[PDB]
């Protein structure tokens, strides 16, 4: 039912958890909308 | 010596302790005041040093923005640190060890423009604030560097 | 090193008032007035202060508890 | 707040004659008898009342002082009795010294000391329930050779920490020998919020101790009088014998091992590891 | 109380060196300093030399210099030292006398006084005059208080009671009844009793034939420990010896029959100072004798009791009908207006029935202690330890009767600006000392820590 | 008369390492009048009371809890090391109050998924605190447990006053078939003693598993104070620890470095864990004629031995409880204090 790759491609489910939390979305895009962070390795962390 | 000086000399001692004696009067009492001296001044430079453990920054939104930079470079050497350890993904490490030393640049923009602006204080209160962080990205970018020549040659 | 002494009262504006009554009464043992609400008097006569304030109030109302 | 002080005192004749050995004879441990005399009388005066009790370690076990097992059966004058029967007891241990007590010199009962000590603080605060007594202990060592770092009591001296942290009871040390940091005491005092000190020999320490050895009984607002730092830089490798810092700890058997594995059978419980393992720790 | 030790730095110095010449008084006015004053005292001993105020400061840290002012503002008054403005700057250091006679009583000096007690059969029973000294305190308890039969044949103890007013009774007409001082003496449980005798004792007895420094010696050499052997054979002044016989008169001193032997040593000069077990035809047992009754039913439940401690329950309750383990008495608004009569404050009875009583009520306090005091922050709401309820009853009944509201501090003045006072005031809503400020007026009356530790703040 | 353990078989290995995860029992059951407050809040005091004990014995292991209300496993509290984390969880919990049916298949599952992480060296464990007579599951179970022992997930569940069968079989099932671990309470003390003998690990008999070398380094305190800096809850703090290798601060823990995730600790911990290995013998009592003994304690120095012929008072026994390897007495204060707190035998320390 989980898999590492399974949330990697949960990208509805990310998104739902970047406006899970401020500090998580804020991390996120200035991990991302700072030319910085493809979201994969990201969530990588995060699983 | 040890047996039989040992025994000698603790039968001495037992005679001494035995020979009456124990003037706690003579008890030392701190005997050379000048040795009195020297043990207060050992104490007070001790009780001293472990004072200085006081157990507040100045500009609230650099500070809140030196902050954020922090996380940045934390989680940023944190893929790093994952990666440089683990092995086969080198292109990955070598697009995260470029974003990192990317990233170390623009912190030593980010204090020099620090200190350009807010001064000298608030930029020395600044590089405290970031002196740990800074020392560990330097140490992996360091370690990154003797790992690649060490590959390569 | 500047500290005024004496006995600080702090009460409603009217009792104050009835207070310097009493006070003017028993001949103004009160040293200083500080706002209407505070006043600041010599500890020596506050005593008698209370106990005729104690006679008037009995007095006055003398409690009919009926 | 009365206090229960119960200092403990070792004196190995054979490190009372290394005492005598360190710089000259210029006296022995009489010196440290009569100043702990003093000091127990300090401390007896202190407060309202509050017990005290001594323990020894001589060569071939140890011994109560001060609280006088059943043996029948001046100034406040109390202070009195104390110190009279803490040195006629003392001298009749004295008594009990010979060769067959210089032959176990195997071992060093310090941490028997302390152990039963420590059981004597709880007996005391059980039975007196009410008025809790905040006690305390103390630890007198005269510092001598032949051995860097006796090692064979690390445990039972980790033990009495736990024991006395969860007890609540500071434990204060003071070696008198030569300039090696005892670190088994040293890592003592400080983690179960003492006091160490390292004195030389032959100073009447009657000012070191009421000074640095009188703060801990309820007080805790005083900076405490502790040396240089107090690195917790632990145990040497069981196989090697060198401090480690990035230790290589086995398993159920807990032994912490350097950087050379034997490759099976961690050299303190025979358990022979996965080889698999072994080189995913060689992957470096 | 008047606080023998005010009364202590009272006396002049050279008398107070007179006193201190007495090994045995340095120990026992060391047992009374508070704890910092002990401490640096203790410290001072020794080191022969003076030493500079600044390492004293430095000695302590933060959120408890408060003490560190007791302690040196108590010293400075009863003058144990000598501030020293050497080179401008304190060289502090104790009465030189003070420091050698304890430095001689900590390892054997010669004090002869403090050593004045005999060895010897100590023939004196626990109980023996024990029971004795307790039946002739409790006989003059209940005649200064007023008992159906007063034997208290103290004539000097009734002249003292008199002329020192112990007690709002009509010598006159030999009434022995409570006064302000009655009150008192009903509210000072042993300690506050026998010191508040002794204080009348002092001033009475302080005309002629004094010897004020043979006094003390004898009264805290039978404080100090049990001189028994030789004392009042040997160790005692001639007036000294007189003393010693008006005390043990007194019930003070246990001193044997026959006229002439040594100190009989009661244990009444143990409790002067202990601050410990209250406790004393040959019949006695009760370490919870007192039975009281005090509940949130504001009732008298009483099956322990003592017919001395019932009649002072009484003195501000009503009784009917005395019953086996009981006594009929209910305690209402009416049952403290009688003390209130009296004028006497509902204060003293407070801490009385926190401690007194409670051989009855020991289970009540432990219910209601429930040490609920670890977990108060956790559960922020008390369980009753100290009974809110019957104190805000007994307030109420205070304030039906009195109607005036005072405050202590002393009028501060020279805020010559507002930011200042501003700071302050901020610095003392911190610290909760600010009974309250105006700005406007640059004025108030509160209690000296905030200036205190604004002056601090700014001179070092 | 006597209540005393016969003997310890097992005194070979334990889990050092865990992974507990509490799952609470938060459900309309526990609204019942047994315990003194309720079920609920009796419950979650000692399971505070049992939080502080167990990750001061086992200072090296995580922990989690899961409450079951409305049929829904709800985590108050991820796995983390720190127990003031979970202990504050439980604060808030306690003063809200329970609802629905216990789920006990949901709590099962979610507690299966949140111990994946737990690496094999690591142990898991779950201790169900079950007050109801009932379940609801939204799925079959016995697949679940299935999966359960298919992970090596031992389950211990501490009923209320009552025996349900699917629970007996659950811990009958993952615990490798020796059934001991499904102990239920008849009494508040017998409940305290419950969580008390929860606390330690857990042996049966281990079959022989994978034993592995794990990496892990000390710290060393820090120095400065006014340089107040952090690099695990990016704040100010006056000092704190060093990673030895990622070379990092870290707020005061045995916690996992946060820059180079290898474990931390000092010893003390490891010391522990010493403790737990390798016990005493259970101190014997001396036969009550036979002993002949010294009439005082041996590491304290009590008078209660004997009386010497009184009927029967001396018929009574000997207060001799005497250890075996050192064969020295010690008075019943003392043997009950060595065997509960302190575990060096005093005597047998002295040789
Ligand atoms: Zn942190
Ligand atoms: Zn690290
Ligand atoms: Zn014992
Ligand atoms: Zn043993």
């Amino acid at each position: 039912s989980l898999s590492k790759e399974k949330l990697l491609t949960n990208l509805k489910l990310q998104q739902s958890l970047l406006k899970g939390n401020k500090v998580l979305m804020k991390v996120f895009q200035e991990t991302v909308i700072n030319a910085g962070l493809p979201p994969s390795e990201f969530w990588s962390t995060r699983i | 010596s040890n047996q039989q000086m040992l025994q000698q000399l603790s039968l001495v001692m037992d005679n001494l302790i035995n020979k009456l004696d124990l003037n706690q009067v003579v008890p030392n009492n701190e005997v050379s005041n000048k040795i009195n001296k020297r043990v207060i001044t050992a104490i007070k430079i001790n009780a001293k040093q472990a004072k200085h453990n006081n157990v507040e920054v100045k500009s609230t939104l650099p500070i809140d923005l030196l902050e954020s930079c922090r996380m940045l470079h934390t989680t940023c050497c944190e893929f790093l640190k994952h990666f440089y350890i683990h092995q086969k993904q080198a292109s990955t490490v070598k697009k995260l060890y470029n974003h990192l030393k990317d990233c170390i640049e623009k912190l030593n923009e980010l204090f020099q423009d620090v200190l350009n602006g807010d001064g000298e204080s608030m930029s020395n209160t600044c590089t405290a604030y970031l002196k740990p962080v800074l020392n560990s990205i330097t140490l992996a970018t360091h370690k990154y560097d003797e790992y690649f020549n060490e590959y390569n040659n | 090193a500047r500290a005024r002494k004496g006995a600080l009262v702090q009460c409603d504006p009217s009792i104050k008032a009835l207070i310097l009554q009493i006070d003017a009464k028993m001949s103004d043992i009160v040293l200083e007035e500080l706002d209407d609400t505070h006043l600041l008097v010599n500890p020596s006569k506050v005593e008698f202060v209370k106990h005729e304030l104690n006679r008037l109030l009995s007095k006055n109302i003398y409690n009919p508890m009926d | 707040s009365p206090s229960l002080l119960t200092v403990i005192i070792e004196i190995a004749p054979k490190l009372w004659t290394t005492f005598d050995e360190e710089g000259n004879e210029k006296g022995s441990i009489i010196k440290v008898l009569e100043a702990l005399i003093v000091f127990l009388n300090a401390h007896l005066a202190f407060n309202s009342a509050n017990k005290v009790a001594v323990i020894a370690a001589y060569s071939q076990g140890i011994k109560y002082l001060y609280p006088e097992s059943t043996s029948a059966l001046d100034m406040y004058r109390r202070f009195r009795n104390v110190d009279e029967t803490l040195v006629e007891e003392i001298y009749k241990l004295f008594e009990l010294e010979k060769k067959q007590i210089e032959q176990n010199s195997q071992r060093s009962t310090l941490a028997g000391a302390m152990s039963a000590g420590l059981t004597y603080v709880n007996r005391i605060s059980k039975e007196s329930v009410t008025t809790s007594l905040k006690s305390r202990l103390l630890v007198l060592t005269c510092g001598s050779g032949s051995s860097k770092d006796e090692i064979f009591q690390y445990i039972p001296i980790m033990n009495c920490i736990f024991s006395a942290t969860k007890m609540k009871c500071p434990i204060d040390v003071v070696k008198i020998g030569g300039s090696k940091e005892s670190t088994f005491l040293q890592q003592t005092t400080d983690a179960t919020n003492g006091v160490y000190l390292h004195v030389e020999s032959t100073e009447g320490l009657i000012q070191y101790l009421a000074t640095a050895m009188f703060i801990d009984p309820s007080l805790r607002p005083i900076i405490v009088k502790p040396n240089h730092g107090s690195v917790d830089f632990r145990t040497s490798c069981y196989l090697t014998g060198r401090v480690v810092a990035v230790g290589f700890i086995c398993s159920v058997c807990l032994c912490v091992l350097s950087i050379i594995p034997p490759g099976n059978k961690c050299p303190a419980c025979d358990s022979q590891f996965d080889e698999h393992v072994i080189a995913k720790l060689k992957r470096k | 109380k008047h606080s023998v030790t005010q009364y202590l730095e009272e006396i002049p110095q050279q008398v107070q060196n007179r006193l201190y010449t007495s090994p045995a008084t340095c120990l026992a006015i060391y047992r009374i300093l508070p704890p910092l004053a002990k401490f640096f005292i203790m410290a001072m001993v020794f080191n022969e030399n003076e030493v500079p105020l600044l390492d004293l400061d430095k000695w302590v840290n933060s959120n408890g210099k408060l003490q560190f002012q007791n302690a040196i503002k108590s010293m400075k008054s009863l003058h144990l030292l000598i501030p020293n403005k050497s080179s401008g700057t304190l060289m502090i250091n104790l009465n030189p006398t003070f420091k050698i006679s304890l430095r001689n009583a900590l390892t054997g000096g010669e004090v002869q006084n403090s050593f004045g007690v005999v060895v010897e059969e100590n023939v004196v029973s626990l109980d023996l005059l024990d029971e004795y000294s307790a039946n002739k305190w409790e006989t003059i308890l209940h005649f200064m208080v007023g008992t159906p039969l007063a034997k208290i044949p103290s004539e000097k103890v009734l002249n003292l009671l008199k002329h020192s007013k112990l007690m709002e009774e009509v010598n006159s007409t030999g009434e022995f009844k409570i006064t302000n001082e009655g009150f008192q003496f009903l509210l000072q449980e042993i300690n506050s009793q026998l010191w508040t005798l002794l204080l009348q004792y002092l001033k009475m007895i302080e005309t002629s034939k004094m010897d004020l420094v043979d006094v003390l010696h004898f009264i805290f050499m039978l404080g100090a420990l049990e001189v028994g052997k030789a004392y009042k054979i040997d160790a005692l002044s001639e007036t000294q010896r007189i003393m010693l016989q008006d005390m043990r008169d007194y019930g003070l001193v246990f001193q044997k029959h026959s006229n002439d032997s040594i100190f009989y040593p009661t244990k009444l000069a143990l409790m002067l100072t202990s601050d410990t077990k209250t406790i004393r035809g040959l019949k006695n047992q009760d370490i919870p004798d007192g039975s009281l009754i005090v509940e949130t039913n504001f009732k008298i439940y009483s099956y322990s009791n003592s017919p001395l401690q019932i009649a002072v329950l009484s003195l501000f309750v009503h009784l009917k009908a005395r019953f086996v383990n009981m006594v009929l008495g209910q305690i209402t608004r009416e049952s403290i207006r009688r003390a209130l009569t009296n004028g006497i404050t509902a204060d003293q009875i407070i801490a009385y029935l926190e401690t007194h009583a409670h051989p009855q009520m020991r289970r009540l306090a432990e219910e209601k202690l429930e040490k609920k005091l670890e977990l108060d922050p956790n559960c922020k709401e008390p369980l009753q330890v100290l009974p809110p309820t019957v104190v805000d009853q007994i307030r109420l009944w205070q304030l039906e009767l009195d109607r005036v509201i005072t405050y202590e501090g002393s009028l501060y003045s020279d805020f010559e600006t507002s930011q200042e006072y501003n700071l302050l005031s901020k610095y003392a809503q911190d610290i909760g000392v600010l009974l309250w400020k105006d700005d406007k007026k640059k004025k108030f009356f509160i209690s000296k820590e905030g200036n205190s530790q604004v002056l601090d703040f700014a001179k070092r | 008369k006597k209540r005393t353990a016969k003997k310890n078989i097992t005194p070979y290995q334990r889990g050092i390492i865990r992974s507990l995860i509490l799952t609470l029992d938060c459900s309309e059951a526990m609204l019942e009048k047994d315990l003194r407050p309720n079920r609920h809040a009796m419950i979650i005091q000692y399971a505070i009371d049992f939080v502080h004990e167990f990750f001061d014995q086992n200072p090296i292991s995580q922990m989690g809890i899961i409450i079951m209300r409305n049929g829904l496993a709800q985590l108050v509290s991820q796995v983390s090391g720190n127990p003031q984390d979970h202990i504050d969880a439980l604060k808030s919990i306690r003063k809200q109050e329970p609802k629905g049916n216990p789920s006990l298949q949901n709590a099962l599952e979610m507690a299966r998924g949140l111990l994946l992480p737990v690496p094999a060296h690591c142990t898991r464990e779950v201790l169900i605190v079950f007050g109801s007579l009932s379940t609801t599951d939204p799925g079959d179970i016995h697949q679940t447990i299935d999966s359960l022992v298919s992970e090596k997930i031992r389950v211990k569940v501490l009923g209320l006053s009552a025996q349900v069968a699917i629970c007996k079989e659950l811990c009958k099932a993952t615990n490798y078939g020796d059934e001991s671990f499904y102990k239920i309470l008849l009494d508040e003390t017998h409940l305290k003693e419950l969580f008390n003998e929860a606390v330690t690990p857990l042996p049966v008999n281990k079959i022989n598993k994978g034993f592995t070398l794990v990496k892990m380094g000390f710290p060393t305190r820090i120095f400065e104070d006014t340089p107040t800096f952090c690099s695990c809850h990016s704040k100010l703090v006056y000092g704190g620890y060093f990673c030895p290798n990622c070379h990092s601060k870290v707020c005061s823990l045995p916690t996992v470095c946060p820059c180079c995730d290898l474990m931390l600790i000092l010893s003390t911990h490891l010391a522990r864990s010493y403790h737990h290995l390798m016990p005493l013998k259970t101190f014997a009592e001396v036969p009550t004629t036979e002993k002949f003994r010294s009439e005082d304690c041996f590491s304290c120095q009590s008078r209660f031995p004997i009386l010497k012929n009184h009927k029967n008072g001396k018929l009574l026994t000997s207060s001799r409880y005497r250890c075996e390897d050192c064969k020295q007495e010690f008075c019943v204060d003392c043997d009950v204090f060595i065997h509960e707190i302190l575990h060096n035998c005093p005597g047998c320390e002295s040789k």
